[PDB]
């Protein structure tokens, strides 16, 4: 979950370089994608919690 | 020589010229270091500008920010500082030559 | 590069930068080489105006 927190506003904030052109989208489609993993992390935790 | 011998003058009407060849140049040194001087300058101030939206957001890094802020203030110094360059050049291009602030016959 | 996005504007920004101000150098540089080459044309006197010597 924090891993979400922290990955999701770094990914958060990568997009607000690409606003601010500080980044590619490369930067952004892996760091969507660098996000996107956690999300398929922990929903399996969850799983694996339940 | 510009004016007419013996006739009367206004103020800093320059009737004479100097070869500017040399110095014209010169006044365009600065001026090129000047264009230099706002070039990284004005990166610089594009550079905060991004940044400074970045305030209050994640990476801006308050020291970071700062670091640049300075670059535009630091660039910016050194934007003034051509601009004389220009200015000192400029002041030695067209200062040639009319003339005796005094207007009157020459 | 920045056909596709695939730097950072900021980063073509520093680019321009110097090839901004590098020409300008440059400036800085022919403004320089006429100043002696002046020079030598000042070496290798030019009468002024023209009359007999």
């Amino acid at each position: 979950q924090a891993q979400k927190e922290a990955i999701y506003r770094q990914l958060d904030q990568t997009t607000q370089r690409f606003n601010v052109g500080l980044v590619a989208i490369t930067d952004v489609q892996n760091a969507r994608a660098q996000y996107d993993t956690v999300l398929a992390n922990e929903v399996t935790a969850r799983n694996n919690l339940d | 020589r510009n004016f007419k011998e013996g006739s009367d003058i206004e103020a800093g009407v320059s009737l004479y010229q100097i070869d500017p060849a040399t110095y014209q140049a010169t006044y365009d040194s600065a001026k090129g270091d000047l264009a230099k001087a706002q070039a990284a300058a004005n990166i610089a101030q594009l550079t905060v500008n991004r940044y400074q939206k970045l305030l209050g957001t994640q990476y801006i890094s308050k020291q970071e920010y700062d670091q640049a802020l300075a670059d535009a203030q630091q660039a910016n110094a050194a934007v003034t500082a051509a601009k004389a360059a220009v200015e000192t050049a400029r002041i030695n291009l067209a200062y040639t030559k009319v003339t005796s602030p005094i207007s009157g016959r020459i």
